[PDB]
């Protein structure tokens, strides 16, 4: 999901930063991940 | 053929008459649809004839109807 | 993904090997008729003799 | 023998009743009656593993026998019982004759064979299709025995040929070409099949133009 | 600084095939249990005399297929192509011990309809001797490669897997003979 | 068993000896003899083109 | 006719290759006159007629004219062999152009 | 790369307990004995993933991080060539197309098509690994 | 010595028959290397081993349709009453030392030469060879094709056996006298009476022996005149142009190239009949009109005209107390394949309007209609062959024989409109194909990422290249262009030396940099040429 529709020949024109398993989230929302860091535990 | 569809129009023969193909295909289905006229007694092959000319009329009024309507060039 | 012609290889075994399977309809006696869990001994050639079975096989 | 008919009867109502009836009377479109078959058919059927069938189709094709010799004699002998019919030849010592039953006369064996079994089995028994799904298979499995039960019990779609219309010493010069034709090799090389031009033809193009085009490239160029 | 990634698709694929021979050594464990008394059966006599001779120069090709891996790993394509050459040699003289072996068990009754040993034994062994025919294939292949470009990291890559397999082959043997002549 | 079965031509009632029919071996297509009869179908294949 | 390319097959002399490929052709040509040399004693000397079903020279009959091919087609595709790897190893690469004047 | 070996190794660890008790619980009180066919099969069964968990075992102690295997590396990490992938091949549709004619002939059990059918896949086979080592013409 | 023989004798020569400026242009003549080329040689091969086995059977051949009796050594036979056409076709495979290999050779080289002309004329059809100026070498092909149908035909009904002696009363005889009005006179004129009568096979031995083989020479004899003084067309490449042919020299590369495929032609046929049996006429037994046996298939070259026999519903008229039977369609149809492959080129140039001079083939994938409309004929073909082995397919194959019928008769029409379809697109696609590398450049394969995480793909440029890298789109040229960098010499070279044990350092040295020296050359004049013209 962060790659265009449909993706290129080889997928990607561009990688963003990997830190957790929902890399397309935080990079299309850069505000929430202080959310999902600190309401990670119940 | 514009160059756009077929890269090689300008080094030979490149297009065939949309017609040709049309009625070709007609005429595909009703040689289907006469060999029902033999002295076969079972019916397994004539279902099969019909089918094959029934697709094939089908594709024909399809593509001729997409053209008609300028959806396919 | 790691071997290209591979994957592609993958493909058209695949198709062709289930239309092997499936070319036991076109056979005079069949296909196979044992279940897909093709229990012996009636996968055997005595109780299983048609060609269709061993279409299934391959 | 009692011995061995009640045997006969014993393997019979276990793998044959379900399709022939349990007095042999057989089963409307499952089977039909076993009356004056005679030893010769159960042989045949029995020994080529024809039998028991296991479904409808067609024609039903051989396959390893379910019984033993023993036990193909004791079927055979139930059904003879039970309105007759022919026998299958005997030798000296009571055994199924085998070599006793190869003519000397192999050039009328010939002649009678491609007058009688050529246009179903081939020039040289190698089989041939039939109208629907049916078709003549390939004898060069048929022992002496089993061709000459089939030339009298007439199997499926094949002739039932009498001791009349071929007598014991023609049927004995049929099964000598028989087996003769199975077991010669091939004099010009490998046969092919024996089935003529058709093979002759494939294999001309998967061979000799396969190699003739294959050298043509590596003596010329691309391009 | 990676992992080669012929060499783990080699080694995945090369575990996988191992599953393969489970379903033959099940074969042959399932009719020995039922054997009662007599495996082999008479008239089956396994000979040691020929299969020792066949099973050492299987043992002995795979140090000299390692000494060409030693040589590709060293750039010397030359000494990969020696190393190689007399594999195969000596895995084409494995196949045709077998079949020497297998031409006189056939004379004295032992085969794959004779008896229900004749049926495990020439399953294993031959689908082990088919695996043998596939290693000396593909040392043929790779031998061919050698002569097409010039002696790349990649090239020698291939030389590794190839003996992986071979490899492998030799130590399924190794079970499969210790099994079959030994463990009765 | 099948003599109920059998169909007369015009002209050919009486051709038969009972149960006995002779029909030559020549086929009306092309002329190879068509000598496969199958004695359950009632049916004479000729080998050549499939009669 | 206009020569635009030719070039011997081998400009640096006393090589070990040219040697090696002059063998190679030679091999090719020496079992082309080995084969031939076989197909005149196989055609002399193997039992050629006919022998009867079941007969001791019937197996060997049956090899007569499968030796007959095997030595006369090894022979001359041998010499066809040698003759294409000296084109292609000793006889000069050359490029020709003609004017077609048609 | 320690990650990837450790699920082969836990994976190894319970097919070899599996195949232990297995075998145990048929010696005792079950009919035959030991059941050879599932114990033969969980046996090298845990050989499959001790083979490839060992292999991975011993390529992961040689080679240091890699980029993948950091908790916290940078995109501009993994920059450079990555190796050889073919960009196209008809070969393998060939290669399946030469397999499935020695099947068809295994099937039917026609000798004559069998052996058309290992000669094609060799030749097959053959075009996929040539495919790019193939040297220009020499003409 | 030597050296002196060959001065007198070339000054002999030249003093009686001054052949110099004849012989130095024949020597000096160029033909174009390409391996397809070499296919018009294999049929001229074959051709040449049928002439010579040819003249040795007919040393021991009696065409005789006299009744005999048997009394050679092939005991199956003793005593069976035979024609002695029969007679002495066993006495060659029996009696005479080599005859057998040689009668079988003769039969494996008709085999060669009929699928010889069939891919021959593929080219032609494809690479659009036939057109003008060379109409008319295209129709001297097609009837020397027609004419290699016939005379194979002949050929294996000499024998007089039973399997080809069913070929003949039905397609020489049925089809013949089923023909309306003149059938029957037909008929009689060429049995002198009824089948089979007394003189067939002696005709049919004339016409196999002299007649036929005595036209196909003429014929071969213009066409290779045709296409020794018309010049070759030539693929188009660097430094092929319209006015020139670029190649090799008939002294000495043609001639040895030649000669050696001849060699090897010779070879692979002498293999074929001393490997693989071919018509054993012995186990088909004489032929009686009361025996008929299965598979009674033709040889390949006529199985479609079988296959069509076969097929074609049994669709038949009786006007006014007459017969039009089932094998006049057969024998229309026959003739109307025959009169559209002769006249296909003035067809074309009328359809297309195309009646330029031409030397320079197209490729096939540039003509996508000639290509779908030759792939849908090829289709046609192959079904209407596999028909004509319908049962033999049924009985191996586990087909019904009334499906496979069908199966043909309906793959008739469907098929050749499938094929045509695919070939189109293919054809198409295959120059969007060759469209990318041009500007693109050449896929190597390689992987790149970039360090923000993009993957491209690097690229070989087979031109210039602009300031950011990209390179300048380069234009058709009708040419095929590379797709590997392995045929652009990327893949180096292994090592000089044997097999096992390399060569001196300085020698592989003095090699590689002869071979780049001497590539980097012929590139140049190539170049150069092209850039001159
Ligand atoms: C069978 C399955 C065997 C293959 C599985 C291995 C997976 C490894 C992945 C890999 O590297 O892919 C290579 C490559 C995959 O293509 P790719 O994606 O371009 O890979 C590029 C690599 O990154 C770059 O790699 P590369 O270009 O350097 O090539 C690597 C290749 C180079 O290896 C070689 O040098 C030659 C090996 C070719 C295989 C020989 C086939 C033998 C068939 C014998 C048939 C008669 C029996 O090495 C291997 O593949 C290692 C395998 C060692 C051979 C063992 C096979 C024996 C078969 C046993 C028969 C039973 O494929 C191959 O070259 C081999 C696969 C072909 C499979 C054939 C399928 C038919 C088999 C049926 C046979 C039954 C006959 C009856
Ligand atoms: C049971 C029935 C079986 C039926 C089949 C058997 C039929 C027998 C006929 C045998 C064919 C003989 C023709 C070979 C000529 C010898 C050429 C030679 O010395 O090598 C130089 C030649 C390259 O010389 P070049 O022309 O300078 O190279 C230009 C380019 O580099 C060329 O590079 P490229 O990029 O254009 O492509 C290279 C291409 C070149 O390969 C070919 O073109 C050969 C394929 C033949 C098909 C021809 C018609 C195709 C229609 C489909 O290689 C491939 O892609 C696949 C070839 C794989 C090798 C075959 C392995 C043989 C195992 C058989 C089992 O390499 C080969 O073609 C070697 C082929 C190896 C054949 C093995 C001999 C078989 C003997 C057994 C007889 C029984
Ligand atoms: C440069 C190019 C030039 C070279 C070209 C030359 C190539 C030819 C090579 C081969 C030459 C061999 C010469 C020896 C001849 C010989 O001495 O012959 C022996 C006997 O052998 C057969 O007897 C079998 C039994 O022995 C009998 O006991 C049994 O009775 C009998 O059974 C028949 O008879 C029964 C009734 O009796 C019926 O019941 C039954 O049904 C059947 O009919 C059996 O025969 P059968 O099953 O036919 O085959 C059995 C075959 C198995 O098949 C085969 O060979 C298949 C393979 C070849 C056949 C032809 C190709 C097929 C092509 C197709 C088109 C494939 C389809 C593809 C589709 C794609 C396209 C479609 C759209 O096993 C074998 O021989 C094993 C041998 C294998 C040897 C392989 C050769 C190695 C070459 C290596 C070269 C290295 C060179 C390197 C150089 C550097 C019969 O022939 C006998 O008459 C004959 O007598
Ligand atoms: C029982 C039993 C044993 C009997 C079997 C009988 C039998 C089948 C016998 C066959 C014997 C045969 C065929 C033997 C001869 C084989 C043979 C060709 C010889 C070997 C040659 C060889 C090994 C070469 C090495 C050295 C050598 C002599 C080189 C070649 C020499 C020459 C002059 C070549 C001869 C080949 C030849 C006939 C043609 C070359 C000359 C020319 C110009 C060819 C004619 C020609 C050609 C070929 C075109 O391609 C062409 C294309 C387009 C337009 C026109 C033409 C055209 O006119
Ligand atoms: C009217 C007409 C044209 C009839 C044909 C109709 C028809 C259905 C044909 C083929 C049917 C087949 C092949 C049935 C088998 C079942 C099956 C697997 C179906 C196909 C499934 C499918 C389409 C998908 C799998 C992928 C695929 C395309 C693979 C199939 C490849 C194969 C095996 C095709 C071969 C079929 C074929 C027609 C070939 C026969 C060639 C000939 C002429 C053989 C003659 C021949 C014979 C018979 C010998 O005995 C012999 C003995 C020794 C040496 C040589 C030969 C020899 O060549
Ligand atoms: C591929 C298949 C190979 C052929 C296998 C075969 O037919 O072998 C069985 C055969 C036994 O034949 P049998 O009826 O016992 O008569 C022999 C008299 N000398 O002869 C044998 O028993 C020989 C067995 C040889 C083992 C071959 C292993 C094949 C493995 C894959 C299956
Ligand atoms: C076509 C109508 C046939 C004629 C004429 C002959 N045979 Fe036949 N035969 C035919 C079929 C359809 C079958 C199979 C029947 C079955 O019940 O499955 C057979 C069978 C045989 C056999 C058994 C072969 C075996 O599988 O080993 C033999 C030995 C045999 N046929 C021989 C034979 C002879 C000698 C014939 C001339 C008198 C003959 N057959 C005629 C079809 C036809
Ligand atoms: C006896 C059969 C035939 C023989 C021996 C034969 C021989 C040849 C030869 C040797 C050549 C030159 C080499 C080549 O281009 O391949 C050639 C060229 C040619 N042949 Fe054939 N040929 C035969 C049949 C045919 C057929 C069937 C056709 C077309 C229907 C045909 C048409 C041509 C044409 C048009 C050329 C022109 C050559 C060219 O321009 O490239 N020939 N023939
Ligand atoms: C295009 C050329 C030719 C073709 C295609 C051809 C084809 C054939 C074929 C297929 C046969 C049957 C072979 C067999 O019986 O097994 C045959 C037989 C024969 N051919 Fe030819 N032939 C050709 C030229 C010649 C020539 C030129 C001669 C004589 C000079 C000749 C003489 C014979 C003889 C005598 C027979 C029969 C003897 C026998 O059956 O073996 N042929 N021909
Ligand atoms: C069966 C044999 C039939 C005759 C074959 C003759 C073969 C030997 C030819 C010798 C040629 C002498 C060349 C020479 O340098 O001497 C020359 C003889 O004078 C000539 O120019 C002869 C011209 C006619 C030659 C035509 C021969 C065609 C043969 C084609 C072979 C492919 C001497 O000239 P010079 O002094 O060297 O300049
Ligand atoms: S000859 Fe009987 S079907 Fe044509």
């Amino acid at each position: 999901w962060a790659t265009s529709c449909p993706p290129p020949r080889h997928n990607f024109t561009e990688l963003p930063r990997i830190r957790s398993e929902r890399p397309a989230f935080e990079l299309h929302y850069p505000h929430m991940v202080e959310r999902m860091r600190a309401e990670a535990h119940v | 053929v514009d160059v756009e569809d077929v890269p090689s129009a300008e080094w030979g023969w490149s297009h065939m008459p949309i017609g040709v193909m049309h009625i070709g295909g007609l005429l595909s289905a009703a040689f289907l649809l006469v060999m029902m006229r033999g002295n076969h007694v079972g019916h397994v092959e004539d279902w099969f004839l019909i089918g094959f000319a029934a697709v094939i009329v089908a594709l024909v009024g399809r593509n001729w109807w997409l053209r008609r309507r300028g959806w396919i060039r | 993904v790691a071997f290209p012609r591979l994957n592609a290889l993958s493909f058209w075994l695949f198709l062709f090997g289930a239309l092997i399977a499936i070319a036991g309809f076109i056979t005079p006696g069949g296909a196979a008729d044992f279940g897909w869990t093709a229990y012996s001994p009636l996968t055997d050639a005595i109780h299983s003799p048609g060609a269709g079975g061993d279409l299934w096989i391959m | 023998q009692s011995a061995l008919l009640r045997t006969g009867k014993q393997l019979f109502e276990t793998s044959c009743v379900s399709c022939h009836g349990a007095n042999l009377q057989g089963v409307p479109d499952r089977g039909p009656s076993l009356i004056g078959t005679g030893e010769a058919a159960v042989y045949f059927q029995v020994s080529t593993g024809r039998m028991p069938a296991m479904r409808g189709e067609a024609q039903a094709p051989s396959k390893p026998p379910h019984f033993d010799e023993s036990q193909i004699d004791a079927l055979g002998a139930y059904v003879q019982a039970n309105g007759g019919g022919p026998t299958v030849p005997r030798d000296d010592h009571g055994a199924v004759a085998q070599e006793s039953l190869i003519g000397g006369d192999v050039a009328r064996g010939g002649d009678l064979f491609r007058l009688n079994c050529a246009s179903c089995h081939n020039f040289t028994g190698k089989g041939g299709a039939l109208s629907s799904g049916k078709y003549a298979p390939d004898l060069g499995d048929a022992n002496p025995a089993q061709i000459y039960t089939a030339m009298l019990t007439g199997p499926q779609n094949m002739p039932k040929f009498s001791d009349r219309q071929l007598t014991p010493d023609e049927k004995r010069d049929i099964v000598a070409y028989v087996r003769e034709s199975a077991e010669t090799p091939s004099y010009g090389g490998y046969g092919l099949g024996g089935f003529g031009p058709a093979p002759e033809g494939m294999a001309m193009w998967i061979i000799g133009m396969v190699a003739a085009i294959g050298v043509a490239m590596w003596i010329g160029s691309r391009a | 600084n990676r992992p080669n990634m012929v060499s783990v698709g080699t080694i995945v694929w090369l575990s996988s095939e191992l599953m393969f021979f489970a379903g033959l050594f099940a074969m042959y464990f399932t009719a020995r249990a039922q054997a009662g008394g007599a495996w082999p059966p008479e008239p089956t006599e396994l000979n040691l005399a020929l299969a020792v001779p066949v099973t050492l120069v299987l043992i002995a090709s795979s140090f000299t297929c390692q000494m060409g891996v030693f040589a590709a790993e060293r750039g010397d394509v030359f000494g990969l192509r020696r190393w190689y050459v007399i594999t195969f040699l000596m895995g084409l003289f494995f196949v045709l011990g077998q079949g020497y072996e297998y031409i006189h068990l056939v004379e004295h009754g032992t085969t794959i309809p004779g008896s229900a040993y004749g049926s495990v034994f020439y399953l294993a062994t031959g689908f082990h001797g088919l695996h043998v025919i596939g290693g000396l294939v593909a040392f043929v292949l790779l031998l061919a490669r050698t002569k097409m470009s010039k002696f790349t990291p990649a090239q020698a890559t291939a030389a590794i897997v190839v003996s992986y397999y071979w490899h492998f082959v030799d130590i399924v043997w190794i079970a499969l003979f210790a099994t079959i002549y030994f463990v009765r | 068993a099948d003599m109920h079965r059998v169909i007369k031509r015009k002209g050919q009632e009486s051709f038969n000896f009972g149960e006995l029919f002779a029909y030559t071996k020549v086929c009306s297509h092309l002329g190879c003899p068509s000598s496969l009869y199958e004695q359950q179908t009632y049916r004479i294949l000729c080998p050549c083109h499939q009669s | 006719v206009e020569t635009i390319f030719k070039e011997p097959r081998w400009p640096v002399p006393g090589t070990k290759a040219e040697k090696r490929t002059e063998r190679l052709v030679a091999y090719w040509l020496m079992l082309g006159g080995l084969s031939g040399l076989a197909l005149l004693l196989v055609f002399l000397f193997w039992p050629w007629e006919y022998q009867p079903f079941g007969s001791e020279g019937e197996f060997l009959y049956s090899l007569a004219t499968p030796l007959y091919g095997l030595t006369f087609g090894l022979s001359i595709l041998s010499i066809g062999i040698g003759a294409v790897l000296f084109q292609k190893k000793f006889i000069p690469e050359e490029i020709s152009v003609q004017d077609r004047h048609d | 790369m320690h990650i990837e070996a450790r699920l082969f190794e836990i994976l190894t660890a319970f097919f070899a307990l599996a195949a232990v008790v297995y075998a145990v619980l048929t010696a005792m009180f079950a009919t035959g004995g030991v059941e050879w066919a599932g114990t033969t099969a969980l046996v090298l069964t845990t050989g499959l993933t001790l083979i490839t968990g060992t292999f991975f075992r011993f390529v992961a102690r040689r080679l240091d991080t890699r980029p993948e295997d950091y908790e916290d590396a940078e995109i501009s990490d993994g920059a450079g060539e990555l190796g050889f992938f073919a960009p196209h091949s008809w070969w393998p549709i060939l290669i399946s197309l030469s397999f499935s004619t020695a099947a068809v002939g295994a099937a039917l059990w026609l000798p004559w098509l069998i052996a058309a059918g290992v000669a094609f896949v060799i030749t097959s086979v053959c075009g996929l690994v040539f495919e790019y080592y193939w040297g220009p013409e020499k003409h | 010595d030597f050296a002196k023989l060959a001065a007198a004798q070339g000054d002999a020569i030249d003093s009686r028959y001054h052949p110099s400026a004849a012989v130095r242009r024949q020597l000096n003549k160029v033909f174009p290397t390409h391996w397809s080329f070499l296919l018009g040689e294999i049929a001229l091969y074959s051709f040449i081993i049928l002439l010579l086995t040819g003249v040795w059977l007919t040393l021991f051949f009696d065409p005789s349709m006299a009744h005999v009796t048997y009394d050679g050594v092939y005991q199956p036979l003793r005593g069976v009453q035979m024609s002695r056409a029969y007679e002495t076709a066993l006495d060659i495979s029996f009696e005479v030392r080599g005859g057998l290999f040689v009668r079988q050779v003769h039969h494996w080289a008709a085999l060669m030469f009929a699928a010889s002309i069939m891919v021959h004329l593929a080219r032609i059809f494809f690479t659009g060879a036939f057109r003008r100026p060379r109409e008319a070498n295209w129709v001297i092909g097609s009837l020397l094709l027609i004419l290699a149908m016939f005379e194979g035909f002949f050929g294996y009904s000499l024998p007089d056996d039973l399997l080809s002696g069913t070929g003949i009363r039905a397609a020489l005889s049925g089809i013949t006298m089923g023909i309306p009005v003149i059938g029957t006179w037909m008929h009689w004129a060429l049995f002198g009476g009824d089948f089979p009568g007394e003189i067939l096979i002696p005709r049919l031995y004339a016409l196999h022996i002299l007649l036929i083989p005595g036209i196909i020479l003429a014929l071969i004899g213009a066409h290779l005149a045709l296409v020794w003084f018309q010049k070759h067309t030539q693929f188009p490449g660097p430094g092929r142009t319209e006015t020139n042919v670029v190649g090799v020299r008939v002294m000495p590369v043609f001639a040895v190239k030649s000669g050696a495929f001849f060699a090897m032609i010779t070879g692979v046929l002498g293999l074929m009949g001393g490997l693989l049996t071919i018509n054993p006429i012995w186990n088909l037994g004489p032929y009686k009109p009361s025996q008929v046996s299965a598979g009674s298939q033709p040889d390949f070259y006529m199985m479609w005209t079988d296959g069509l026999i076969r097929l074609w519903p049994a669709w038949e008229f009786y006007p006014f107390g007459h017969t039009i039977p089932q094998g006049v369609w057969v024998a229309v149809g026959m003739g109307l394949v025959f009169a559209l492959l002769i006249a296909y080129p003035f067809i074309e140039k009328k359809v297309t309007g195309d009646d330029a001079h031409h030397n320079l083939l197209q490729r096939p994938r540039d003509v996508p209609v000639r290509t779908a409309i030759g792939s849908m004929a090829i289709a046609l073909y192959l079904l209407l062959t596999f028909a004509c082995m319908n049962d033999i397919i049924a009985l191996k194959f586990h087909i019904s024989l009334n499906a496979t019928t069908w199966i043909g008769r309906i793959g008739m029409v469907v098929l050749p409109a499938i094929v045509y379809f695919v070939a189109y697109r293919w054809a198409i696609s295959l120059q969007r194909s060759d469209r990318e590398v041009l500007e693109h450049g050449v896929e190597t394969g390689i992987i790149k990422r970039l360090p923000h995480g993009a993957y491209v793909e690097l690229h070989q440029p087979l031109g210039p290249v602009d300031e950011h890298g990209h390179p300048i789109p380069l234009e058709y040229a009708g040419a095929p262009l590379p797709k590997r960098m392995n045929k652009l010499g990327s893949g180096g070279a292994p090592g000089t030396g044997s097999f096992l044990f390399p060569d001196p350092a300085v020698e592989h040295e003095a090699l590689t940099e002869a071979a780049h020296a001497s590539e980097h050359k012929s590139l140049t004049a190539l170049k150069e040429h092209q850039d001159r013209i």
